[PDB]
């Protein structure tokens, strides 16, 4: 049984920066890269950018690349998500996708099958 | 970013009747290569893999949703429409820049 | 200096990609026709002189190569 | 099913009388076995891990020095003294300056000087040494049978990955559904780790030769130093000048990594950031297919129709792959696939997926076959709704074979007399031929041990030179030989 | 050449096995197979019970098993009897010819 | 094999113990003497060897300037003296014993060393 | 390909281990101890000529 978790929904003010986590349990977590889909109530989902667990390797978008940071922790298998300068636009809900690393352990060509597990999301208000 | 896939905003079917999706972009992400993945989403509930590789579907999905894809253009038929087949469905690629581009989304609607 | 003494006639090569392979496999060419092109007097006395110890044509053509080869390879 | 998209693979076609064959698993490449009534498998070795390595020098790329002092003796009266000279982190200098009246001495001449700075290693490079023994080899087997089900097995993988180590000669892998198949691995003989140094410098690591490394002109503390201080050959890394014979000065040499990177060029980059993974070498293994049965071989041919989800696709080898979705009942059955002549009269193709089968109905198949050069048919399924696809090759077999023995003897520059075992059977042969190449290889790493591509090519051509004029029609005939022997592997060598 | 590190302290359910770890360097654990474990019941001499990295002496029991990876020596007790119960002291003879004693652990075993 | 200290002593900071072990049930000239400490609820800690052989020693860094090992080849005892005790040297010392190669030299350990100790001498200050 | 030279190794009591030296021929050799169930085949490799 695969199931990702991420931390409960907050709110916060428009200059602040929130951290958001998600949990990988039920697989090796280093051997999987995390994504963190955007969404906003009732606008399409965002991808923002992926975490390679395995080496730390990061993307992002050009939307989110300037005030979006994606951390991953080997120890307890978490991936976070902070928004920094996080504005009113900001409030969304925010998912945590997963995709698996090739045998050399990087990033380079995502598997078919992307997305295939999401956590139940995080609400963010600002 | 790169560009929004596009995709008619809703869509509406009868129960038992076949229904198709259709998302559109740039040679780059969906005319480029065969990322072309399909998430059903029901309201307040997180975006389920439907269909990935154009046309291939997960275990747990069933053999009324297929896809296509015709050059730039990604399609989502839905055959045996149900009621329970009610929620936003996103088109996302894997672009040639290495990013990922979602579709807007159609809401499919039963009747 | 370590960069004068290269790892590159090891025996330890594979069919992996070996460090800086590409650019580097013509590096020594590339320096040589940049010397001989910058200080052509040299190569006129190399010429001279393989010339006079010759006896072959092989022997000649070896012998200017050789000197040409090394000339700038010697500091 | 994951060696279809690399270019770097090789079909091992057969077995022997002891239903075993003997293959080499490069890194960069994929191997899949064919046999008679045997399933298709891939083999991929995919990681070679160094376990617990142990520093075996440390290299100092850059230094810093302090506390410069100097000492000096009046002419003829010997050399002077410093006490900073007694201490091993200081690096010294003695040297000549001239003296007199004016700077404070009795007579005229040359008065000795001593210059000593404390040397400091701001930073180095560590080459780590790995026993035999600790080496870890990963391969993974996949079924060579088309089931694009990653989320619907339990597993999530198709593929089993089994880990080689000296340890254990026999390593057994149970194929679910196909039995067990039995690898024979040869660790021991795959790279020398007691030849080799993990030279790794500022967050990246390569595979380096131990007496070039062990040769190498920079400041160097012993594996088990512990102190950090006391460096053997500072005097590389710091230049002593005395431009008047008035003053002397001494000052550290810069950073030599970068240089180090130029030392380099014919090494192997490796990773050590978070382990020891090399993704260099080759196994030769030994594949026992004594247990090795394929799957689904008691289902009755599918009496159905077939859609085709992918077209046919031909893969870099001249192997096309096809996706076929089935339409028909009877879920569980054998695919009735052919590749036929335009009459059908002749099935003039082999089916690579031997035994496709479709496990559930609405799952697709992925089939991978080796069509013959020029027009081919490929029939999928039974008459009512049979599908007919046609295909080119576009090759020749002359052309083909040609490639053949160019991949082959490619295949020996890189390997050695290890290509003699790859895809071997026991033969007469085969063996005399790896112990000619043994000797002939060990007299050519002799003569050619430490030279480029460039000095192979000149040397190369020399010898075909001296051969070719050469009045013994024998010794003529063996230096053109050797000599476009030597051009092949300067012209193949490198990278 | 310091002392060797381990746990304060162990505890294990009788007939469990329990593990020890002695982490030394390239010289103390790492370098040489003088790895061995010594059992201390309180206020009584250490008894040697695995010497050599694995061999124990004649009458050590063949609960004890050792092993050593890189820097690090591992002590394995699998019946963890009620008489298991003792402070575990590991050594390792240095490459400059001293001796190194870890700092000990405890076996609570209830 | 059996090897015994002397009896428990109590000495001011400052002061110097000597302690004894006795080899008895083994040739004691074959046998090198090393002496280990244990503070109260502390690790133990290795303070050096007596090469019984021939009186060479190696005594620990920490202890080189303090202790001193000595051997009565015909007493079959080996003696610790650890002078200018301090509070911290409130500790049970042992003995453990260690075979030196065919020659006497004693320069490479026995991968059984310390197999046989002393029931250890406490000494408090 | 091998000859013992700890000749007739034998297992006086089960929890001792007892070693064996043997000397393996120039090149590969496997050196196999036990009988088939539970086998366990090591391979070698001798560095000389
Ligand atoms: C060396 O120079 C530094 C200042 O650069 C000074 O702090 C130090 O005391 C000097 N001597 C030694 C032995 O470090």
């Amino acid at each position: 049984e695969v199931q990702l978790v991420e931390s409960g929904a907050e709110v916060k003010k428009p200059g602040a920066s929130v951290k958001v986590s998600c949990k990988a349990s039920g697989y090796t977590f280093t051997s999987y890269a995390m994504h963190w889909v955007r969404q906003a109530p009732g606008q399409r989902l965002e991808w923002m950018g992926w975490i390679n667990a395995g080496n730390g390797n990061t993307k992002y978008s050009q939307k989110f690349q300037d005030r979006v940071t994606i951390t991953r922790d080997t120890s307890a298998s978490t991936a976070y998500m902070e928004l920094s300068s996080l504005r009113s636009e900001d409030t969304a809900i925010y998912y945590c996708a997963r995709d698996k690393v090739d045998d050399y352990g990087d990033y380079w060509f995502p598997t078919l099958w992307y997305f295939d597990y999401w956590g139940q999301g995080t609400l963010v208000t600002v | 970013s790169q560009s929004a896939l596009t995709q008619p905003a809703s869509v509406s079917g009868s129960p038992g009747q076949s229904i198709t999706i259709s998302c559109t972009g740039t040679s780059s992400d969906v005319g480029g290569f065969n990322y072309v993945s399909w998430f059903q989403q029901h309201p307040g509930k997180a975006p389920k893999l439907m269909l990935y590789d154009v046309t291939s579907r997960p275990s747990g999905v069933s053999s009324r949703f297929s896809g296509s894809k015709s050059g730039n253009t990604a399609s989502l038929t839905i055959s045996g429409l149900q009621a329970e087949d009610e929620a936003d469905y996103y088109c996302s690629s894997h672009t040639s820049r290495g990013t990922w581009v979602f579709g807007g989304g159609t809401k499919l609607t039963v009747l | 200096s370590v960069a004068l003494v290269p790892h590159v006639g090891m025996g330890l090569e594979t069919r992996t990609e070996t460090w800086m392979s590409s650019e580097g496999a013509w590096k020594h060419a590339q320096r040589i026709e940049t010397w001989v092109l910058r200080h052509p007097g040299f190569t006129i006395m190399a010429a001279i002189l393989a010339y006079t110890i010759g006896t072959t044509y092989f022997q000649r053509v070896l012998i200017f190569i050789l000197l040409t080869a090394v000339a700038p390879s010697m500091t | 099913m994951r060696c279809i998209g690399i270019s770097n693979r090789d079909f091992v076609e057969g077995v022997s009388g002891g239903s075993w064959v003997d293959i080499v698993l490069e890194h960069g490449s994929c191997v899949t076995t064919m046999a008679k009534n045997k399933p298709t498998l891939d083999f991929e070795l995919i990681k070679t891990e160094a376990k617990h390595p142990a520093t075996l020098r440390k290299y100092c790329i850059e230094a810093k020095l302090t506390n410069t002092t100097t000492a000096s003796r009046c002419p003829t009266q010997g050399e002077p003294s410093l006490n900073e000279e007694q201490d091993k982190r200081f690096v010294c200098k003695h040297s000549m300056v001239d003296r007199g009246w004016g700077n404070g001495c009795g007579l005229f001449g040359k008065g000795g000087i001593v210059t000593c700075a404390m040397f400091t290693c701001k930073k180095n490079m560590e080459g780590k040494i790995v026993q035999p023994e600790n080496l870890e080899y990963t391969i993974v087997i996949t079924p060579h049978s088309g089931e694009e089900n990653a989320v619907g097995q339990d597993t999530g993988k198709h593929g089993k990955e089994i880990k080689v180590t000296p340890q254990s000669s026999i390593t057994e892998a149970e194929l679910t559904g196909y039995g067990t198949v039995t690898m024979e691995c040869s660790p021991r003989t795959g790279l020398d780790f007691n030849e080799m140094v993990l030279l790794q410098m500022e967050n990246k690591a390569w595979l380096v030769h131990r007496q070039w490394f062990l040769d190498l002109p920079l400041p160097w503390l012993p594996g088990a130093d512990t102190q950090g201080s006391n460096w053997i050959q500072k005097e590389t890394l710091v230049t002593f000048k005395n431009p008047h014979a008035k003053k002397q000065d001494v000052v550290v040499l810069g950073s030599q990594e970068g240089a180090m990177h130029t030392a380099l060029t014919g090494a192997t980059e490796i990773q050590m950031s978070s382990g020891n993974l090399l993704f260099t070498g080759h196994l030769k293994c030994r594949l026992r297919m004594d247990k090795l049965q394929l799957k689904g071989m008691s289902y009755s041919m599918c009496t159905g129709k077939f859609k085709v989800v992918k077209e046919i696709a031909e893969t870099q080898h001249g192997t096309i792959v096809i996706r076929v979705q089935y339409e028909g009942d009877g879920s569980p059955c054998k695919i009735p696939f052919e590749i036929m002549d335009l009459e059908k009269r002749h099935v003039l193709g082999r089916l690579i997926t031997v035994n496709p089968i479709v496990t559930e109905k609405d799952s697709p198949v992925n089939i991978e076959a080796e069509p013959p050069f020029g027009d081919s048919y490929i029939i999928i399924g039974v008459e009512p709704g049979q599908l007919k696809l046609s295909w080119f090759k576009k090759g020749s077999s002359i052309g083909q074979m040609f490639e053949t023995t160019m991949r082959g003897a490619k295949r020996m520059a890189i390997l050695g007399d290890t290509a003699w075992d790859f895809g071997s059977l026991g033969g007469v042969f085969t063996s005399i031929g790896k112990a000619l190449h043994q000797v002939f290889g060990a007299i050519y790493g002799a003569a050619f041990s430490g030279v480029s591509w460039t000095m192979k090519i000149l040397i190369g051509v020399v010898i075909t030179w001296i051969g070719m004029n050469s009045r013994s029609t024998s010794l003529s005939v063996s230096l053109v030989l050797v000599g476009v022997v030597t051009l092949y592997l300067g012209v193949m060598v490198q990278a």
